[PDB]
């Protein structure tokens, strides 16, 4: 029979994120394969998983992505910083820069270290995290009372570590307009347990790298558009 | 599968472009043509990939690189894609064909006949209004909205079996011209609006023509065209 | 789901020849049976089958659909004509009229004789045919070489001629813009065979008369619309 | 029930490739048999396959299908050329001609070589082919260390030649606008292994003849648009 035209509420309109197909222009057409390249990429994961280097300003245009041990000694951690992706420390990772991308994460963050110094020495070093609270903790006595582990100088070279994910929701801000509960989550800290050996004749300083990635379970969601600022 | 002929002559291309109907008009008479008479030209074109001149069959095609002279041009045209393709020195094919206005915001209709027949002359008077018989008729007359599109598929309508692409014969015993073929066409093509001749106006107006063939097929292969070496 | 509407190339249109139907207006309706009416209609090839009458100009505006045999003798046929439909003579027969209305036709032309003249007298007459070429052959010598046959007066009173289809086509032009192969088909003519029997007291100048009829293969082709003239 | 009317996102539009079909017009055609009509073609590549006859300018507007062996000797090959459809050598060839009207080649090219000369000469010739490096090879020596063949002149008159299918992708740009790896592949030579003998009281200059085809594996795609220029 004819055509029994039902009209269409709001037809002859343009959509961005339409997902159906359009009409082919040029079909009937052979590709070469391209069976040989190895190293196929399935998800960004992938990447998001390798670890990196981070880096901070060096101590009073350089950032640096190491730290060495100082010989002076004082009850305040030698390194911390907030766990919040929009801080300058992540802002190359990989991991970083992939979660810029979207509204929101979900799931824990790895952590390593790495130790470079001389040989006859030794030492210990404790690790610990704090929730967020009135302000970050200084003292070791307070961050004791925290999570925390003991990463001794001489068992192993890194004593890896994650921030277990916490938060009253499902997701969290991946990017902070305005501090807010979901979107910080306190920090983390490093503090030197005991003075460490100098043995004879050796080097002094030695050096300290940290490495992050994201855990297992890290996910991302909600995509959205980029910010151009890197062209200029 | 590219090489394959279907798949290559499958496309549409341009024709020609051709003026409005605004009256009866007068068709073309044959060649030679002496001064004086009524016919107009630029209305009427027959449907055919091999040389024309003014709406009728030819063989030489000519140009008119000399824009200076007296008298009255004549139109032309050539499949130039068709002839460049390939070599068949037999071929037959559905034609289709698809017109679209090339001045702003117009509306009209379009108006064929097939091979053998001719253009219907004269008008009727209706309450004062004189509108040509043209109108009407047995044959299909189109009718579309403003801005405009046409499109539909003609059937093939000649009485030779298919269509020579370089023919040698002769068509009559006397006078007839070795070479030049008898009804190597599907037809005639015209364009005119809806409105009464007394109600014409001056503004000329123009239109497009594009064709495509539909289930082509060839045989006994031939030679190219010669490109120079200059 | 909502209308995944694929807009059409060219709606919005209006064609003669669409053949599909529209909307009804005003259905459920009942008509009065025509069963009653005999002689139904099925083919125009009915009519065309049909036999009727040719005419010619008077011989020095009355046309005149017979013929009468003349006493004089003369090699030349007394009576002969093109085949082409778009001569004056089938300008009123049924098929001639049917034909006009039509690109091309395919099928033979059949032709009838008719004799009406006095009682006691006797006769010979030959029929011939002959195709085209330089010029429409003028003494019966020369018809004689072409396709004839003997009709005696006194045999029987109608001896029927069928002119057999001769084309290199599967078709011809029904009318004739320009003389063409396929358009014209030579001429027919009628020669006069022996001197006829004047018997006593019987008048003279008989008549005779023809009939032209579509043959059982006659078809026509690709409709056209009319030539209005006949209005006036 | 009523038209779900789903509007369509981009109709209203003209194609030019649009694959699907039309309204007919005017159906229920009839149409006169032609398989009495041989020699039907089905693909390009049958009028590909048959081979040609190139051409060269005349040595100091007259391009010459032939070349004649001369009495001189020099080291220097007596012909030579690019493999590139694009030079003049083809561009009046069969399969130059088909190329020129497609984006993109694949597969071998094939040549053959005819000579026309006396009776009691004899003779040698050595046919090579060299990819593409930094200038065409001029010396025999050179030309000598790229694949060559031998053919003998009285073993047979035809010694038929193909050049390999080489290149660093799955097909070639058929027109070079810029000299790039894809667009030439290098050159082919032909040189005289030794000096010809010219026996008594016959004519000298003896003639030779090349000719190209297609190979069995050529292949052409993604059809275009012709230059009209051939009209001028």
């Amino acid at each position: 029979g004819p055509i029994p035209t039902a009209p269409r509420e709001n037809s002859l309109m343009f959509l961005s994120t339409l997902p159906d197909d359009t009409v082919p222009a040029y079909g009937n057409v052979r590709t070469p394969p391209v069976n040989y390249l190895p190293g196929e990429i399935t998800d960004l994961l992938q990447l998001a998983r390798i670890p990196t280097l981070m880096a901070f300003e060096r101590v009073p245009d350089t950032y640096v992505p190491y730290v060495a041990v100082p010989t002076q000694f004082d009850d305040r951690p030698l390194i911390s910083f907030p766990i919040t992706l929009s801080d300058p420390v992540y802002q190359n990772t990989l991991v970083g820069a992939i979660s810029s991308n979207f509204a929101n994460y979900r799931g824990c963050i790895q952590i390593t270290l790495t130790f470079c110094g001389p040989m006859m020495a030794r030492g210990k070093f404790l690790l610990s995290y704090s929730p967020p609270n009135g302000t970050q903790p200084q003292t070791l006595s307070e961050a004791m009372q925290c999570t925390y582990s003991i990463w001794d100088i001489g068992l192993n070279s890194s004593w890896t570590f994650v921030v277990p994910y916490i938060s009253p929701s499902d997701y969290r801000e991946t990017r902070a307009i305005t501090n807010s509960v979901y979107s910080a989550d306190g920090w983390f800290s490093l503090h030197k347990l005991t003075k460490i050996t100098l043995p004879p004749d050796c080097p002094q300083s030695p050096c300290i790298l940290f490495f992050a990635s994201a855990g297992e379970d890290y996910t991302l969601r909600l995509p959205v558009d980029c910010n151009p600022s890197y062209v200029f | 599968n590219h090489t394959n002929v279907k798949f290559l002559f499958d496309r549409s291309r341009l024709l020609n472009v051709i003026k409005v109907l605004e009256k009866d008009a007068v068709f073309p008479r044959p060649f030679p043509t002496q001064e004086g008479a009524q016919q107009d030209d630029g209305y009427f074109c027959l449907l055919t990939p091999r040389p024309t001149v003014a709406s009728r069959p030819a063989t030489r095609f000519g140009l008119y690189a000399n824009p200076s002279g007296s008298g009255v041009l004549a139109n032309t045209s050539l499949d130039f894609n068709f002839y460049s393709l390939a070599c068949f020195t037999y071929f037959r094919s559905d034609l289709e064909v698809t017109v679209v206005s090339l001045e702003p915001d117009l509306e009209f209709a379009v108006g064929w006949f097939p091979s053998g027949s001719e253009y219907q002359a004269s008008s009727f008077v209706y309450d004062q209004l004189h509108v040509p018989f043209h109108f009407t008729g047995r044959t299909p007359r189109a009718f579309a909205s403003k801005g405009g599109k046409v499109s539909f598929v003609l059937p093939w309508n000649s009485v030779s079996s298919v269509l020579p692409v370089r023919w040698g014969g002769a068509s009559k015993l006397s006078s007839a011209t070795r070479g030049l073929p008898a009804h190597a066409d599907w037809g005639t093509i015209y364009a005119f609006v809806p409105r009464p001749n007394e109600k014409k106006s001056t503004a000329v107006k123009h239109v497009a023509v594009y064709i495509r063939y539909k289930n082509a097929r060839a045989w006994c292969p031939s030679m190219l065209p010669f490109r120079s070496y200059k």
